[PDB]
């Protein structure tokens, strides 16, 4: 009723209207999935071809951001490489100065307050991408979420997107505690395929990125055959 | 952003700016002033708005300042802006004193300071000053001169005039009485009348007015003063007087 | 970053509207008021607390600007620290220049160019506040008001905030010329007591007086209660 | 190197300069007029670099003339002088013009005078003016003969025996010099002086 | 609708209408056709003259030796966005005197773009792009909507009557990954043809422009392309 | 007009958006309380998380701004995090440019401060957070502070924030109308049981924070769940 | 409403682009052919009054030795464009000594036309509301391209621009033969521009101009030749 | 900065805002300019004499050099930046061309500066419409101009602006003539007097002459204006 048109201007309901429009962009998406393994962190991305041209690998949705951690981005996808450019500049930045790897939590939080302050502005159209990072520090496997609202807490499994509530729900009946990163690439493959929904909407490409131990604490794709004998054993898990 | 933006420079549909006619009219709700161009001098008359029994009235001025040593002011509208627009008029004369040693004329003060105004008035979208000034002052160049200021950024010679409220009544009384030669005591005399009779009371009051002139005194300085409450009970009891002197027939 | 655009353009009446709202603002404050002694000013105000467990001593509305010079507030509290903030700077650069405390007449003119900016810059709101400055200085004791228009007058007694009219007819029946410092005090307190609702007590008003020459000192509630007794 | 003079007579301020314009050995000019025409009543010999010479009069000119159009009344000769020095003395610390000016002008209800603008500028109402090594013998031989009330005939003999020392005691005498006079019909030129 | 106006006003669906008024804009473009193998990129543009004395309006250029594009949408974007290629390609050749990868030359032009449909005062650009080229893996092709996102296929097509186009290459971009030089020009030909409404296909109409592993970029001449539509 | 989307005064002189503010503080359901001791100042909140995946060790209000200050945040998560930062740079730049700890009220002047320029300046939006500070003045003892939207910073023996400010008031100024000066374990379960007394529930000394000041050991301090656990079990047999 | 200078309209055109472009629909009939032996220009003047001179109305102005350009639409902001080309034309020169091709000045004066926006990265806020005629010769020889407020351009051989447009670009494509001689060529153009003018075609109601080698704008008797000759 | 585009296309490609600025001219006091083989006079309606006006220290028509002059008409605030700039401009040629500027240079500066006006963002048309006046140096062929607050302008044999000043070009259209000395004068005045018709206190003049500007005395106005008045009843009588 006119309240709903900028970032600066609460509504009588002491909320924001455009932060939650663009968390609504998210919320249409394509799932996005991590999960913090005894042994690492495994994150998964549900990617949808938009049409059967499209070259397997296109679009890549899980990208690093320095050495030891990395990114897996929902919603507005050219956000999301803005707010992964942002994360780089970070752990580098941090990395010169104090000449140490950034801690994941503290890479987590400027780029969190760097995503709060991208809504301060009345000029600054806000973020509408969600992301989830997941390095191993010297402090171990961590995995965070950060919200296009500038909130994030370090979570052991994770979901945004579409299949928000499906992919948490199975998370839950996982014993995190007890998988290696390699059962972690098969439950969240299973998870995945679960969570699509063929009947309504076109296909997709399983995207996967490890951040364990034998990926040398340094975030790397899931190998690919790995990958494959996962997809094949998720479509199996089917019925 | 752009939806609070009032768009205060821009041209309606007539050709003429909105605000500053908004101004004019704040003008118009002030308290009023008038100024008489005489032979030997040159005096402002001026009305204190805010007149509660309270009000100190031992402070010399509320609406003439002293610009420099041989131009005043008398200032009707927004005191807020006019203020500042007599700081920034009192910083140009002295830049012209600095500049070139020597008293800046009358005339290009009042045309930096409406200069000044103009520049709201055209470009940067804030709101112009609402302000209307009146000045006296005397130059090798001209003599004793008298200019009146728009908001709008415009002025002109005037031999007497008025601003603020009831402004057209004065203006009328002067066109009707004012003549050439007046001297010191004549343009005060007909400046008291002329404001009185523009007042909704008569037999002013002392507190309730302000009275400055800048003559020449004999050797050749320019002395501007502001008169004194009693000299000013002084003067409004010889016009009270004088009035019937003429009236009576 | 253009935010060049005044928010308080001129009505079609010429009235500007949001300094009237501003006025306003401050009509909704507490109530405040100052008398200036023949030989001294008082300033008074009311400091009435939501809750007992507000500790009232932690924050005090009659604040020194130089040891001439005190103020008091009506309206909004945080723009009155602005103010007060903004007043100190200004005062001691003009001591830094000239190795003299700043004359009462030049910090209130300069407060209200303070004032006034914010009702022409563009992107923001003038002060919901306004001041009654309380001085004595080399030519007299002094009380200025300055209000979100920033206009300033010199007054010989003056009142803002909730209650004005009951406490300006007050004070102008009340008020006479050769008032002494405590005479002022007993006036200002007996204002207060008008309309306050409820009971006085030195911990529910702030009072501030500045003797003959001397400094600009704000009553404790040690002593404002015997001034009340 | 350049020398100028001035001189105040009773209704007259004359001034007086070399017109030879050189390089380094070279005599490229000697018909170089140096002394400007600010308005009909303003005289400005000036000293110096030739390109600041040239620039720095060019600019005061532009402003006296600004001045003139803008308000309807010229700019009285102390004026002009104050203005000049101001301009001078706030380009001194900033990117130094060396210029040596000297300004004479007339006006009704004062009369003739003589301003002493020094490149540091120095701003001095002066009776007598004198830049460059002829300032030596120029100003010598005025203090002898000098008086205030001079016929134009007086001052400008007096004129002439200052350029004949400067010729035969200087070792770069210039050959050429040009004497303009503002009285109250305006600035002028004189007389030019031809020696070769 | 009143979510409309400015760019960065989220409307309450989740959608930015702005944004996809520039992704229209696309729509207006003539067909810009585009199909890779995996050595070679094939850019066929088809012309469109805004009268029978009047000449029609380029659409393929050159932004290195290695890279091409084709755009679609308003020129005066276009020449901008090809503007700031070609210098990338340039610095980056003065840099380190090596060939500006595709893909990294296609993102920081995803970023570039995605940044004006962040701030009040800018505006989406409203071009197209249709990036092929060269990487150390072979060739590639993408597509630059002006939303500031960037996709990788085998083939594609954009621009008034790319829809034609499109449903051909779909039936035929899974023989493209192997084909030669000489089939890929084919088949853009083919492509083209689809989109023109019953005309007979002629050199007249569509410039083609191919790039390939061994090859620099190069628009084909006019009479070469109408010898093998002869065909 | 604009003067509800905008922190300019309405036309009877009140700033919506400053009182939107509060309603966003007021919103998110939680409701936290300090009380002001004789030797410490005890600051308690509730915490909820709603999945097993969530990480409770990442979910807090209370903030370290100095090993010697304390700050409990209420209202937006984020905006409580970017006042937080600021804080803490202000914090650092105190202690550098002037050479000593920065004291309490300095802090919440500060921030104080700060939020008023959000009121004044039109396209800011206030923060939705009240940040309550506590911390131990070297000279003046324990303090105990409340800065809101508005910019209204005032000192209180005790206070509340969150969704539940009149009923806690309430408690906690019926359980001190005598003045009273509190001990440390007083003051700590003071103000869990006005917690208690507020949400009607018990509670596991899970979903409770404490964060604790004292006299004895000025560091703001956390309390260990053991010894939350602990003050309850003294609440319950009393 | 208060829409924004760069707005997109909801087909994807900028709006202000859109109401520049109707713009030129009220500006002059500006017409020009190509041919082998050069390139002519024409254009109404629009003389309103007597009193006007003719002559100090210039519609065809030159933007180097080689590079005629007839402006139409708002005429005010036609002179910032030649401005601007010609300033570009010179400094093309002083960096290599050779003439700037014609196509590079017409992508020269078009790279300026979409510059426009708020905000302080550029002081333009509003497009040209000018369409001009760039008739030029080069080593590619006689050329002749046209622009609009949309920042585009393009070769032709044969256009009309303003108030005229499609009747005059209609009676082109009906005539314009490709083997027009000079003489020929500008005596449709002047034939074309006196249907559509109002006014009696006299030598002070219009101005022509030759490109040829060299520009050269008609002398009002020279005009009187070629109308007697039509 | 404030950058808003005032100035901007309506959905019919007119600028409102420039439109509005031509009506802001209507305004303002009526002015006529008639260019003559020998000379160049300007004239405008009010000459600030309603009876009580202080007017010894300002002239309409003002000098931007002693070779040129120039009427304004329209927002006089205006009026003075747009004549100050120009000023400048003349000095400023001359200092870096010794040449000083020719009639069709400052008209055309003027001119730009107008455009510039009515595109830059953030700032308002000027609302004016100048008359300008001078010979060219070297050349002693006089020479008249006008700029409108579109930012074009043209050269004149005579011209007005202002209030009716359709009415007044009607008259110089129709009684317009190669005029010299007095001539030129004379239909100035006539010119004026199609619309003030109370001639004599409401006008000012100005003629231009090779060697500079020099404005009419009341005498010398009311001379003329005598002069027509007679003539022309005498003339009406003739023929009726």
């Amino acid at each position: 009723t006119g309240y709903d048109l900028s970032v600066t201007t609460f509504s009588p309901d002491g909320r924001v209207f455009q932060i939650e429009y663009a968390a609504k962009a998210v919320d249409n998406s394509g799932t996005a999935v991590g999960i913090k393994c005894k042994d690492g962190i495994v994150l998964g991305v549900e990617k949808l071809i938009q049409s059967k041209m499209m070259l397997p690998g296109s679009n890549r949705r899980i990208h690093s951001v320095h050495r030891h951690s990395g990114m897996a981005v929902a919603g507005l996808a050219a956000d999301g490489r803005q707010i992964v450019a942002r994360a780089k500049s970070e752990a580098t930045n941090y990395e010169s100065v104090y000449g140490e790897a950034v801690p994941v939590k503290e890479l987590a939080d400027r780029v969190a307050s760097y995503v709060h302050l991208c809504t301060l502005y009345w000029w600054l159209r806000p973020f509408g991408c969600g992301v989830i990072l997941g390095g191993y520090d010297r402090d171990g496997p961590q995995l965070y979420m950060v919200e296009p609202s500038g909130i994030s807490y370090r979570y052991f499994g994770a979901a945004i997107g579409k299949g928000k509530q499906a992919a948490k729900t199975e998370i839950e009946k996982l014993k995190l505690s007890e998988m290696t990163c390699r059962e972690g690439i098969i439950e969240v493959a299973k998870i995945i395929y679960k969570v699509h929904d063929e009947a309504k909407d076109k296909a997709f490409e399983l995207e996967m990125s490890w951040i364990c131990d034998e990926s040398k604490r340094e975030h790397q794709k899931v190998p690919d055959n790995l990958l494959q004998e996962a997809k094949a054993a998720a479509t199996a898990a089917l019925e | 952003s752009r939806r609070y933006d009032s768009r205060t420079t821009i041209f309606s549909p007539e050709g003429r700016l909105y605000q500053v006619e908004y101004a004019m009219e704040a003008i118009g709700n002030a308290g009023s002033a008038i100024g008489i161009l005489a032979k030997d001098g040159v005096v402002l008359i001026g009305e204190k708005k805010v007149t509660s029994k309270l009000l100190q009235t031992s402070t010399s001025t509320e609406k003439m300042y002293k610009i420099d040593d041989h131009v005043a002011c008398a200032v009707a509208g927004i005191m807020s802006d006019a203020n500042i627009l007599i700081n920034t008029a009192r910083v140009q004369a002295q830049r012209y004193t600095f500049s070139y040693q020597e008293p800046m004329p009358v005339e290009q003060l009042v045309q930096s300071l409406c200069d000044t105004k103009q520049g709201y008035t055209q470009f940067g979208g804030l709101r112009p000053f609402g302000v209307s000034f009146l000045f006296a002052g005397w130059d090798k160049n001209y003599g004793f001169q008298l200019y009146m200021s728009d908001p709008s950024g415009n002025y002109g010679g005037w031999k007497a005039t008025a601003i603020g409220a009831n402004n057209q009544a004065a203006q009328s009384m002067l066109k009707q009485d004012y003549k050439d030669d007046v001297t010191r005591e004549d343009a005060v005399k007909l400046a008291l009348k002329v404001l009185s009779k523009t007042m909704d009371s008569t037999s002013l009051t002392s507190e309730k007015l302000e009275l400055a002139e800048v003559y020449l005194l004999p050797s050749g300085k320019v002395k501007y003063q502001v008169h004194s409450p009693e000299s000013l009970n002084r003067l409004l009891t010889e016009s009270g007087l004088t009035q019937p002197a003429a009236e009576t027939s | 970053s253009q935010y060049s655009f005044s928010l308080t353009t001129f009505s079609p009446s010429g009235k500007l509207v949001q300094i009237e709202h501003a006025l306003t603002a401050v009509g909704s404050g507490q109530t405040s008021l100052g008398i200036k002694a023949a030989n001294g000013v008082v300033i008074a105000t009311e400091k009435k607390l939501p809750s007992i467990l507000v500790d009232e001593a932690s924050v005090q509305k009659i604040q020194l600007l130089t040891p001439n010079i005190g103020v008091v507030y009506s309206g909004m509290g945080p723009d009155s620290r602005v103010l007060v903030r903004k007043s100190r700077k200004q005062a001691e650069q003009y001591y830094k220049l000239y190795k003299e405390p700043i004359p009462v007449t030049q910090l209130v003119r300069e407060t209200a160019a303070v004032m006034q900016e914010f009702t022409q810059s563009g992107g923001v709101r003038p002060f919901g506040v306004s001041l009654l400055i309380a001085g004595f200085d080399e030519n007299g004791p002094q009380l200025y008001q300055v209000d979100p228009s920033g206009s300033y007058f010199s007054w010989k007694a003056s009142a803002m905030g909730k209650n004005v009219s009951n406490a300006k007819t007050f004070l102008e029946k009340r008020y006479t010329d050769d008032m002494e410092l405590d005479d002022a005090v007993h006036t200002a307190i007996l204002t207060l007591k008008e309309g306050f609702e409820g009971q006085i007590s030195g911990k529910n008003i702030e009072i501030g007086i500045i003797g003959t020459d001397k400094k600009f000192r704000v009553l404790t509630p040690a002593e404002i209660d015997d001034y009340l007794g | 190197m350049e020398c100028v003079f001035g001189l105040v007579g009773n209704g007259f301020a004359i001034i007086a300069a070399d017109t030879s314009a050189v390089n380094s050995i070279l005599v490229h000019k000697t018909n170089e007029d140096k002394i400007m025409k600010l308005d009909s009543h303003k005289l400005m010999g000036a000293s110096g670099e030739a390109g600041d010479r040239v620039q720095f009069t060019e600019f005061v000119q532009k402003n006296v003339s600004l001045y003139q159009f803008r308000n309807g009344i010229p700019l009285t000769t102390a004026a002009a002088a104050n203005f000049t020095r101001g301009e001078l003395a706030t380009a001194l610390r900033k990117n130094p013009y060396s210029v040596n000016i000297i300004l004479a002008g007339f006006d009704q209800d004062t009369g003739p005078s003589l301003y002493f603008i020094d490149y540091i500028a120095t701003l001095h109402k002066v009776d007598k003016a004198a830049f460059g090594y002829g300032s030596y013998f120029a100003l010598a031989m005025m203090d002898r003969h000098y008086r205030s009330d001079m016929s134009v005939d007086e001052a400008i003999k007096l004129v002439d025996e200052c350029i004949a020392e400067i010729r035969t005691r200087l070792v770069v005498a210039p050959p050429n010099f040009v004497i303009k006079i503002v009285d109250k019909d305006g600035a002028r030129e004189f007389a030019w002086r031809q020696s070769i | 609708n009143q979510y409309d106006t400015d760019v960065t006003t989220w409307s309450p669906a989740g959608r930015l209408f702005q944004v996809e008024y520039a992704m229209e804009a696309v729509k207006q473009g003539s067909a810009a056709i585009g199909l890779r193998s995996k050595t070679h990129v094939v850019l066929a543009c088809v012309n469109k003259a805004q009268s029978e004395l009047s000449s029609h309006q380029r659409k393929i250029f050159k932004v290195d030796d290695h890279i091409g594009v084709a755009i679609a949408g308003l020129t005066a974007d276009g020449r901008v966005l090809s503007r700031y290629m070609r210098s990338e390609c340039i610095n980056y050749g003065f840099t380190y005197e090596s060939s500006l990868p595709v893909g990294r030359l296609v993102v920081q032009l995803a970023d570039k773009a995605q940044v004006c449909t962040q701030r009040s005062w800018k505006r989406p650009y409203g071009v197209g792009l249709l990036v092929g080229g060269l990487d150390e893996s072979g060739a590639h092709l993408y597509y630059n909507c002006p939303s500031g996102n960037y996709f990788e296929y085998q083939a594609f097509a954009i621009g008034s009557r790319s829809q034609a186009a499109k449903t051909y290459l779909e039936r035929k971009f899974d023989t493209f990954d192997g084909a030669t030089r000489d089939e890929l020009i084919k088949h853009a030909l083919f492509s083209i043809k689809e989109t023109l409404q019953g005309e007979k296909l002629t050199s007249s109409v569509c410039t083609i422009s191919v790039v390939g592993v061994g090859e620099p970029f190069q628009t084909l001449d006019q009479q070469m392309v109408q010898d093998l539509i002869n065909s | 007009g604009y003067d509800r989307h905008i922190t300019i005064f309405s036309p009877e002189g009140r700033l919506f958006q400053v009182e939107y503010a509060f309603k966003a503080v007021k919103s998110g359901g939680v409701t936290s309380i300090a009380v002001r001791g004789k030797d410490s100042v005890c600051v308690v909140t509730q915490k909820k998380v709603p999945d097993k995946l969530l990480d409770q060790t990442s979910v807090s209000h209370l903030f370290k701004i100095t090993k010697f200050l304390g700050l409990l945040a209420t209202g937006m998560t984020a905006d409580a995090r970017n006042l937080v930062q600021q804080a803490r740079n202000e914090a650092a730049e105190f202690r550098h440019k002037y050479g000593y700890e920065m004291p309490v009220d300095a802090l919440a002047r500060w921030i104080a401060d700060k939020s008023q320029v959000y009121t004044q300046h039109a396209y800011m939006r206030p923060l939705g957070v009240v940040a309550i500070v506590i911390g131990i003045d070297e000279e003046n003892g324990p303090q105990l502070f409340k800065c809101d939207p508005a910019g209204h910073f005032y000192g209180h023996k005790a206070t509340s924030a969150g969704s539940k400010d009149q009923e806690a008031i309430n408690f906690l100024e019926k359980k001190m109308k005598n003045d009273p000066a509190f001990s440390y374990e007083e003051t700590v379960q003071t103000a869990i049981s006005a917690l208690q007394s507020v949400l009607q529930e018990d509670f596991k000394a899970t979903e409770i924070e404490v964060g604790v000041v004292q006299v004895a050991n000025p560091v703001f301090r956390s309390l260990t769940t053991e010894e939350i656990d602990e003050h309850l079990t003294a609440i319950s047999e009393r | 409403y208060d829409r924004g200078v760069n707005t997109f309209s909801p087909e994807g055109r900028l709006f202000q682009v859109e109401y520049a472009i109707e713009a030129i629909k009220l500006g002059s009939t500006a017409i020009g052919i190509k041919t082998k032996e050069g390139v002519v220009l024409a254009v109404e003047k629009r003389i309103t009054s007597p009193l006007l001179e003719p002559s100090s109305v210039e519609k065809i102005m030159e933007i180097d030795d080689h590079i005629g350009c007839a402006m139409s639409g708002l005429i005010a902001d036609a002179r910032t464009l030649v401005e601007h080309a010609r300033v570009e034309t010179q400094n093309h020169r002083f960096s290599y000594g050779e003439p700037m091709t014609v196509e590079s000045t017409t992508q020269a004066l078009c790279d300026l036309a979409l510059r426009f926006g708020e905000g302080d990265e550029e002081s333009m806020s509003r497009p040209f509301g000018v369409s001009l005629l760039i008739a030029g010769h080069d080593e590619n020889g006689p050329s002749l391209y046209y622009t609009d407020p949309s920042g585009t351009f393009w070769q032709c051989s044969a256009k009309a621009i303003g108030s005229g447009s499609e009747g005059a670009d209609s009676s082109l494509q009906e005539q314009f033969r490709k083997d027009l001689s000079f003489q020929e060529a500008e005596t449709i153009a002047l034939s074309i521009l006196k249907q559509v003018m109002e006014e009696k075609l006299t030598p002070n109601n219009v101005d022509i101009a030759k490109v040829s080698p060299t520009y050269h704008l008609y002398s009002p008797s020279e005009v009187e030749a070629v109308i007697g000759r039509l | 900065r404030y950058d808003r585009a005032i100035t901007v296309f309506s959905p019919d490609g007119h600028l409102f805002q420039v439109e509005y600025a031509l009506e802001a001219v209507r305004k303002g006091n009526a002015a006529v300019g008639v260019r003559g083989t020998d000379t160049v006079v300007l004239g405008v309606e009010k000459k600030s004499a309603a009876k009580l006006q202080d007017s010894r220290s300002v002239r309409k028509i003002v000098n931007l050099d002693n070779h040129i002059a120039l009427a304004c008409a329209g927002l006089k605030a205006d009026a003075r930046v747009l004549i100050n700039k120009a000023r400048i401009e003349c000095q400023s040629h001359k200092l870096t061309l010794e040449d000083p500027v020719t009639v069709e240079y400052i008209t055309r500066y003027i001119a730009g500066l107008q455009q510039k006006y009515t595109q830059s963002g953030g700032v308002r048309p000027f609302g004016l419409s100048t008359l300008i006046v001078g010979f060219d140096p070297y050349t002693d062929v006089p020479a008249l101009y006008q700029t409108d607050p579109s930012g074009t302008f043209s050269a004149w044999k005579a011209n007005a602006t202002g209030r009716n000043s359709n009415s007044i070009r009607e008259f110089l259209e129709k009684n317009y003539k190669e005029t010299s000395g007095q001539e030129t004068v004379k239909l100035a005045i006539r010119a004026l007097l199609e619309v003030v018709e109370s001639g004599g206190k409401n006008l000012e003049v100005a003629v231009m002459r090779k060697e500079g500007l020099h404005q009419l005395e009341e005498s010398e106005i009311d001379a003329i204006v005598a002069e027509i008045e007679a003539e022309k009843a005498a003339a009406e009588a003739a023929k009726k």
